[PDB]
């Protein structure tokens, strides 16, 4: 036999990682990424004027895995460490809430980010450290998947993002994955290239091939089995502060060109995120996407703040609100699944 | 999956 | 511009480079592998009693190329470099033969095997030096495509293959691709792997599995354009004296599940060499192979032996048998042409 | 400027990192390596007979530390977190005993070993998240150099150590190392290859040259000092279970040569470690290796089993045994002295 | 045995190779750079006009290679390999005017530079079709080393040398060198960087480190012996375009840091290129290399430009001349000789 | 000068 090569999985683990995996990518349904962190959901409390409490935070959860009929466009949904052990005011476990909509609970397992020395405050992610203890304990509350956030750059100017930070990012991507998958849990890898700069749509697009290129060889190398798992990457568009002017079409098509050069049919499905981009424009990138054929993989949705930017300004930390935030939440939920179809439009 | 719109579109 | 990543080839280029890569591996079609070496071709000669002699070589490229109806089924047809400027009895240039039933003329680029030092007899391929030149020179000749042989060992107990042979035949492969896309030429990456040993077919999986990931991470890292580009890899077998017997069907299926774990999608087609096999198992594993289902990209041939093997027997250097042996090419061809439908049954 | 490159330290912090490597391995004096852990020290009080409280663990590492004279033959001391904060008896803590003998106070950062996904209980070490945060505390304690201990082994048959165990450990030593100098801690790289096995003295040396040359090319990448870095291997033997009888000389030299083939100049010096040598013979081979003339680096030792095994039989947790055994620490470190001059006679 | 790894060479060809590189880095000797291709030397013969014919080529060498005393400074001459099977004008070999002086015969064996695809003019050399081959003839003619030239070009704003650059450079030299070894040929790896550019003497020093990173990782995976192979670097300088001024003792500085931070101490010595620097620059700024202490390897010179350039001028192409000719080489060598002591101090 | 390995290696 030869030994020189990552081992195989246990038959019983690996069938039960490719079935999940197909289940949350199912046709016109993608996840939900609610596992914003305690600091960052302060900053959307704080946009809606809400203290930043224990009851709200689980009120708001509440609203969104308590919506009737959101499992039908929601195969997914990623939970804080928090809320995969809370409850609602009537005593209802959130998780209980994601089982009656059908919807796969998900957990955000890493520790965050932290600078690499000797770069220019280019990122690395934490939790590695007791991660496989975490997994089986967040497997036993529910959690059928998992995921693993990391972050790039793009500054030409600086070289950005350098070898260092891309095979950090890579290396650190496949050893969460292997960890998860030893442990039955799904995982996503999120290699994301933030938008922020000047650069053009055709710089991202070299920046993210070369990326994932560098993902999927750290991935073979540690034996992540891709049919149990999930890419969670950006949408290749042009910089925030970019001049040239690039339309829904530039997007879909140099995105689409990326992934079929770098991503393996053998990966069930591949979750984009919609990133700084608005809700509408998130679902209009993803439908010029879609609509461009039949891919050999998914091509759905992870969206947060796609899914929950009106939802939190219809709600306004109000009771009397829920009813009409649910619905806007509904109809952002049905906007994406068109999108996933290549069939949505405007109005 | 090798005849998608993407792929009618550049060969 | 991220400067730090492989250029792009000019729109020109890459666009006759996709085109003609896709037309190779068009809907029922392969490639005739006709570009054996004079040395090569002479004990296949000695096999029917034949001096290996200039007019036999080209007497016998005529008959494969004079076929009348063989552009059905073959689409390619690779050469040597004698047969490419070679005329037959009549004057006429055999690249003529090949424009006539329009089928596309390749050409072998590559200078042989030589032994890897510091290891155990692992080979290394040569023909780097002058490539350019000689691409400018196959291509105003009539060469669209070219291609390159590797060989690697699979030896269990020795290592075998170790990594310098892997990442030095990966390496070869990537700058062999690149400098043929500069010079208008459609690059064959053939990365054989030997069936010789006693290796179980799940072996060669885990090995052609680790060899795929390599070879194409070095195509990236050399900045070689997958669409314009063709995998000739083998298929996923057990080793020739292994015990455990294996069906036509776990050939089949363990040969795409390697292929949809390292292959990205804008590679437009894979043409698998015949090996060792027989004539015939090599049509029933082809034909089991796209049994499976709809691939992400075209799962065709490019053979050699199990195209020509009964010619030769047929026609045994005679004048008399050319058109009997020439049927006989038709025949094999079309069993291999219906094998890429799936719609080849033996009986 | 390159960009595309490790950036470089901060003038400061380099200067000291440098200074502090030097210092460690000056002329005649070693490192102590007092780090264990609790269960670790507990199977040494289990051998004497004695109770594992924190008072027995406290008074040791005060005979240890306390021992009048020990600074002519130990350059610094490697600490457990616990003992770094603790205090004696008399109420002095352990970091003063050390600064009044001229110790360098030391301290282990990692978090224990943890089996690598699809490998044959291949271990990977932890400790990467918040480290960063523990070395700005270990620093304010007195600590000025860590330590990270990673375990390889050898097992031919099943190509161990595979390159997913070797380029895991390379590039868990990188991000540890670089971290530690970021915050003015010199890093001791250790990649332990354990000497278990029945493995000639020849393929030792074959796999710690493979081993090395991949850890000094993640350290590197990362862009680690090797000037404010020490290196912590194991010293190139045979087998335990080995039947090829092995001189010490043929320790020495094929030691030298590994190092001189992989471990450049710019590394102040080499720390060998005990591993499972007795006393005696730890020392015969560490002047085996320094009789052969005067090295690029200084090759001395961080033992500590070769410097406590004896020490502890002495002591027996009894007082009136502590300046008696203080006295055989002090023979033990002296003759590990004589060992780095190549003036060690065998008794 | 460990099986995946590089195997080692037969005890009596390593054996050959490590005394012939020992010898060619004596104590007080460099070597000659004579191997000067017909179009190299043409331009050299356009300084003194004379006509650039064999008859020309022939009486140059001669005055070269007949000086006597010679042997003292020099150990080893590089050839053409025109030269090393022409005669003098007497009739008496080349090769046998270096026996007489004992000066070691070499020979360059590279097919020159072309273009890396997708970069911008970035160089590969050429010349390992066959190179097994004409090393045997070599080694039959007299050679007893070898010389393999790569070129790197520093761009700050570009990112080169690119990664694909100094891979495909690193790789190339690690081809060669194994095959030179193989055919018992010292092999001298020379990954020259351009000092071309308006780039700081810390820009060239970081480039260097990451090169010859490169360069000595791709040594070990090819497994080439680093005592019977030499190092042929530039020297650490500022671009010739730059403004920032720097002293002899800046390039002596970040010379040896840079090698002391990269080359393994098993390597027996570094030949420095003269490059675009003048006779008496070679000289003063080889003394300041060595002016920095005792090193672990050999820091001498291979030059080519700076024993030569006077020389020619001095010559004039005229036999009268000759007499005075071969004084001044011998002025120039023992002026380098005393470099490598760090006792040269002209004035 | 050099060490003891250097002198003996060659
Ligand atoms: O050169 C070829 N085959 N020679 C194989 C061979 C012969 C003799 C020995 Cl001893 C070993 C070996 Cl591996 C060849 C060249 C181009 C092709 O398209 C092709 O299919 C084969
Ligand atoms: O704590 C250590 N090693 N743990 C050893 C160990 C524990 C458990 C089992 Cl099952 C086996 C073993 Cl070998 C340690 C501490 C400091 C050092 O400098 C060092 O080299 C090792
Ligand atoms: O000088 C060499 N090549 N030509 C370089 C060059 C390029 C452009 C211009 Cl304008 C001038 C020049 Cl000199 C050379 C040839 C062989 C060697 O072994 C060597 O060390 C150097
Ligand atoms: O809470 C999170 N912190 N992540 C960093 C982060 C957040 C927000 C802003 Cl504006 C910037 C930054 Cl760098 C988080 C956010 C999104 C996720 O998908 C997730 O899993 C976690």
């Amino acid at each position: 036999e030869y030994m020189n090569a990552p081992k195989k999985l246990p038959a019983d683990v690996a069938e039960e990682l490719a079935t999940t995996a197909q289940k949350l990518v199912q046709a016109g349904k993608g996840i939900l990424a609610a596992d914003e962190s305690t600091q960052t959901i302060k900053k959307r409390f704080d946009n809606i004027k809400l203290e930043n409490t224990i009851e709200n935070r689980a009120s708001y959860r509440d609203l969104l895995f308590g919506t009737k009929g959101l499992g039908k466009f929601i195969s997914g949904a990623i939970l804080f460490e928090e809320t995969l052990f809370q409850k609602n005011e009537a005593g209802v476990p959130m998780v209980n809430l994601l089982h009656n909509e059908n919807i796969i609970p998900g957990i955000k397992v890493d520790k965050g980010l932290v600078n690499i020395p000797c770069t220019d405050e280019e990122k690395s992610t934490q939790g590695l450290d007791g991660l496989a203890e975490r997994c089986k304990e967040y497997y036993k509350a529910g959690a059928r998947f998992a995921k693993w956030r990391t972050v790039l750059v793009i500054d030409t100017a600086k070289g950005k993002p350098t070898d260092l930070s891309i095979h950090e990012t890579a290396w650190g991507l496949a050893r969460y994955a292997s960890i998860c998958q030893q442990n039955r849990l799904v995982p996503i890898v999120e290699p994301e290239i933030l938008a922020d700069g000047p650069h053009s749509i055709e710089v991202c697009a070299v920046v993210t091939q070369k990326v994932l290129s560098c993902v999927f060889k750290a991935l073979q190398e540690n034996g992540v089995l891709l049919e149990g798992a999930l890419l969670k990457p950006n949408m290749v568009t042009a910089g925030y502060e970019c001049t040239a002017k690039t339309t829904t079409q530039d997007v879909g098509f140099l995105t689409v060109r990326t992934l079929r050069r770098t991503v393996p049919p053998a990966l069930p499905g591949v979750v984009f995120l919609s990133g700084g981009q608005s809700e509408e424009e998130a679902s209009v990138n993803l439908n010029s996407i879609n609509a461009l054929g039949p891919h050999p993989w998914a091509l759905t949705f992870s969206y947060g703040r796609a899914l929950q930017a009106s939802v939190l300004n219809t709600w306004q930390g109000k009771k009397e609100n829920v009813a009409k935030a649910r619905e806007v939440l509904l109809q952002r939920a049905e906007a994406n699944s068109l999108a996933t179809y290549g069939k949505y439009k405007g109005g | 999956a090798a005849a998608s719109l993407y792929e009618k579109k550049a060969a």
